[PDB]
Protein backbone atom coordinates (compact mmCIF):
# COMPACT_ATOMS: atom_id res chain seq x y z
CA UNK A 1 0.00 0.00 0.00
CA UNK A 2 1.17 3.44 -0.88
CA UNK A 3 -0.30 4.73 2.27
CA UNK A 4 1.73 2.22 4.22
CA UNK A 5 5.02 3.32 2.74
CA UNK A 6 4.16 6.97 2.71
CA UNK A 7 4.41 6.92 6.47
CA UNK A 8 7.33 4.53 6.58
CA UNK A 9 9.93 5.90 4.15
CA UNK A 10 13.02 4.16 5.60
CA UNK A 11 11.39 0.80 4.99
CA UNK A 12 10.94 1.53 1.26
CA UNK A 13 14.53 2.54 0.89
CA UNK A 14 15.36 -0.82 2.36
CA UNK A 15 13.33 -2.75 -0.18
CA UNK A 16 14.91 -0.85 -3.01
CA UNK A 17 18.40 -1.29 -1.75
CA UNK A 18 18.06 -5.00 -1.28
CA UNK A 19 16.75 -5.54 -4.80
CA UNK A 20 19.68 -3.51 -6.09
CA UNK A 21 22.23 -5.50 -4.13
CA UNK A 22 20.68 -8.69 -5.32
CA UNK A 23 21.18 -7.54 -8.86
CA UNK A 24 24.76 -6.54 -8.24
CA UNK A 25 25.55 -9.92 -6.85
CA UNK A 26 24.01 -11.77 -9.80
CA UNK A 27 25.83 -9.58 -12.19
CA UNK A 28 29.14 -10.96 -10.91
CA UNK A 29 28.06 -14.58 -11.31
CA UNK A 30 25.83 -14.43 -14.40
CA UNK A 31 27.14 -15.68 -17.75
CA UNK A 32 27.61 -13.61 -20.91
CA UNK A 33 26.95 -14.57 -24.51
CA UNK A 34 26.07 -13.11 -27.84
CA UNK A 35 23.01 -15.25 -28.36
CA UNK A 36 20.92 -17.47 -26.07
CA UNK A 37 21.51 -21.18 -26.63
CA UNK A 38 19.72 -21.81 -29.89
CA UNK A 39 21.73 -24.54 -31.55
CA UNK A 40 19.70 -27.55 -32.69
CA UNK A 41 20.95 -31.04 -31.73
CA UNK A 42 22.68 -33.02 -34.46
CA UNK A 43 23.96 -36.58 -34.74
CA UNK A 44 26.19 -37.82 -37.53
CA UNK A 45 26.69 -41.47 -38.45
CA UNK A 46 29.69 -42.82 -40.37
CA UNK A 47 30.27 -46.14 -42.14
CA UNK A 48 32.77 -47.57 -44.70
CA UNK A 49 32.31 -50.33 -47.30
CA UNK B 1 40.68 -33.50 -2.51
CA UNK B 2 43.86 -31.48 -2.21
CA UNK B 3 43.06 -29.61 -5.40
CA UNK B 4 39.44 -29.04 -4.39
CA UNK B 5 40.05 -27.83 -0.83
CA UNK B 6 42.43 -25.04 -1.76
CA UNK B 7 39.79 -23.19 -3.76
CA UNK B 8 37.05 -23.60 -1.12
CA UNK B 9 38.52 -21.70 1.85
CA UNK B 10 38.87 -18.11 0.54
CA UNK B 11 35.10 -17.65 0.04
CA UNK B 12 33.87 -17.84 3.65
CA UNK B 13 35.04 -14.40 4.93
CA UNK B 14 32.81 -12.51 2.50
CA UNK B 15 29.55 -14.24 3.43
CA UNK B 16 30.08 -13.00 7.00
CA UNK B 17 30.41 -9.42 5.74
CA UNK B 18 27.45 -9.70 3.41
CA UNK B 19 25.23 -11.00 6.19
CA UNK B 20 26.01 -7.97 8.32
CA UNK B 21 24.93 -5.48 5.67
CA UNK B 22 21.65 -7.29 5.10
CA UNK B 23 20.88 -7.55 8.80
CA UNK B 24 21.48 -3.84 9.30
CA UNK B 25 19.05 -3.03 6.50
CA UNK B 26 16.42 -5.33 7.98
CA UNK B 27 16.79 -3.81 11.41
CA UNK B 28 16.26 -0.33 10.04
CA UNK B 29 13.02 -1.18 8.29
CA UNK B 30 11.79 -2.67 11.51
CA UNK B 31 12.44 0.36 13.64
CA UNK B 32 12.25 3.13 11.02
CA UNK B 33 15.51 4.45 12.35
CA UNK B 34 18.94 4.34 10.78
CA UNK B 35 20.64 4.44 14.16
CA UNK B 36 18.76 1.97 16.42
CA UNK B 37 20.19 -0.99 14.45
CA UNK B 38 23.73 -0.18 15.55
CA UNK B 39 23.03 -1.19 19.17
CA UNK B 40 21.82 -4.63 18.08
CA UNK B 41 24.84 -5.01 15.78
CA UNK B 42 27.22 -4.31 18.67
CA UNK B 43 26.04 -7.34 20.66
CA UNK B 44 27.38 -9.87 18.13
CA UNK B 45 30.99 -10.30 19.32
CA UNK B 46 29.79 -10.93 22.89
CA UNK B 47 28.12 -14.12 21.81
CA UNK B 48 31.08 -15.47 19.88
CA UNK C 1 4.33 -1.28 -10.56
CA UNK C 2 5.73 -2.63 -7.32
CA UNK C 3 8.33 0.15 -7.09
CA UNK C 4 5.80 2.78 -7.94
CA UNK C 5 3.42 1.53 -5.28
CA UNK C 6 6.21 1.55 -2.68
CA UNK C 7 9.41 3.55 -3.49
CA UNK C 8 7.92 6.46 -5.41
CA UNK C 9 5.24 7.56 -2.93
CA UNK C 10 7.76 7.42 -0.11
CA UNK C 11 10.11 9.54 -2.14
CA UNK C 12 7.38 12.03 -3.01
CA UNK C 13 6.61 12.60 0.65
CA UNK C 14 10.19 13.36 1.59
CA UNK C 15 12.20 14.67 -1.36
CA UNK C 16 9.53 17.05 -2.58
CA UNK C 17 8.95 20.28 -0.72
CA UNK C 18 5.77 22.29 -0.23
CA UNK C 19 4.95 24.63 -3.06
CA UNK C 20 5.74 28.23 -2.18
CA UNK C 21 2.37 29.97 -2.30
CA UNK C 22 3.95 33.33 -3.07
CA UNK C 23 7.23 33.44 -4.99
CA UNK C 24 7.26 36.86 -6.59
CA UNK C 25 10.72 37.12 -8.13
CA UNK C 26 10.67 33.75 -9.98
CA UNK C 27 13.46 34.75 -12.40
CA UNK C 28 16.50 32.79 -13.62
CA UNK C 29 18.03 32.06 -17.04
CA UNK C 30 16.99 28.41 -16.90
CA UNK C 31 13.51 29.37 -15.67
CA UNK C 32 13.01 31.62 -18.65
CA UNK C 33 13.62 28.72 -21.02
CA UNK C 34 11.18 26.56 -19.09
CA UNK C 35 8.45 29.18 -18.95
CA UNK C 36 8.45 29.25 -22.74
CA UNK C 37 8.25 25.46 -22.90
CA UNK C 38 5.47 25.40 -20.34
CA UNK C 39 3.31 27.76 -22.37
CA UNK C 40 4.02 26.00 -25.66
CA UNK C 41 2.47 22.77 -24.41
CA UNK C 42 -0.67 24.67 -23.56
CA UNK C 43 -0.88 26.06 -27.04
CA UNK C 44 -0.45 22.51 -28.19
CA UNK C 45 -3.21 21.53 -25.85
CA UNK C 46 -5.93 23.82 -27.07
CA UNK C 47 -5.37 22.81 -30.63
CA UNK C 48 -5.77 19.18 -29.71
CA UNK C 49 -9.13 19.78 -28.09
CA UNK C 50 -10.32 21.81 -31.04
CA UNK C 51 -8.99 19.19 -33.34
CA UNK C 52 -10.87 16.56 -31.42
CA UNK C 53 -14.00 18.63 -31.46
CA UNK C 54 -13.90 19.09 -35.15
CA UNK C 55 -13.11 15.44 -35.58
CA UNK C 56 -16.14 14.42 -33.60
CA UNK C 57 -18.20 16.75 -35.74
CA UNK C 58 -16.81 15.85 -39.16
CA UNK C 59 -17.29 12.10 -39.15
CA UNK C 60 -16.79 11.55 -42.85
CA UNK C 61 -13.36 13.09 -42.77
CA UNK C 62 -12.32 11.01 -39.83
CA UNK C 63 -13.53 7.87 -41.54
CA UNK C 64 -11.73 8.53 -44.75
CA UNK C 65 -8.49 9.22 -42.88
CA UNK C 66 -8.83 5.97 -40.97
CA UNK C 67 -9.50 4.10 -44.13
CA UNK C 68 -6.47 5.61 -45.76
CA UNK C 69 -4.15 4.73 -42.91
CA UNK C 70 -5.40 1.17 -42.90
CA UNK C 71 -4.96 0.90 -46.61
CA UNK C 72 -1.41 2.07 -46.54
CA UNK C 73 -0.72 -0.48 -43.86
CA UNK C 74 -1.89 -3.25 -46.09
CA UNK C 75 0.05 -1.97 -49.05
CA UNK C 76 3.18 -1.40 -47.09
CA UNK C 77 3.31 -4.81 -45.45
CA UNK C 78 3.19 -6.48 -48.84
CA UNK C 79 5.87 -4.22 -50.20
CA UNK C 80 8.47 -4.50 -47.43
CA UNK C 81 11.14 -7.11 -48.05
CA UNK C 82 11.75 -9.86 -45.47
CA UNK C 83 14.64 -11.62 -43.68
CA UNK C 84 15.51 -13.58 -40.53
CA UNK C 85 18.63 -12.02 -39.04
CA UNK C 86 20.55 -8.97 -40.15
CA UNK C 87 24.10 -9.31 -41.60
CA UNK C 88 27.18 -8.45 -39.52
CA UNK C 89 30.89 -7.84 -40.10
CA UNK C 90 32.67 -10.32 -37.85
CA UNK C 91 36.13 -9.56 -39.24
CA UNK C 92 36.68 -12.89 -40.91
CA UNK C 93 36.28 -14.16 -44.43
CA UNK C 94 36.11 -17.78 -45.52
CA UNK C 95 37.18 -18.48 -49.07
CA UNK C 96 36.20 -21.79 -50.61
CA UNK C 97 38.17 -23.09 -53.57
Amino acid sequence: MAQFFIHRPIFAWVIALVIMLAGILTLTKMPIAQYPTIAPPTVTIAATY
Amino acid sequence: LSLEERESGAQAPFLYALSLLIVFLCLAALYESWSIPFSVLLVVPLGV
Amino acid sequence: LIVALTFTPALCATILKQHDPNKEPSNNIFARFFRSFNNGFDRMSHSYQNGVSRMLKGKIFSGVLYAVVVALLVFLFQKLPSSFLPEEDQGVVMTLV
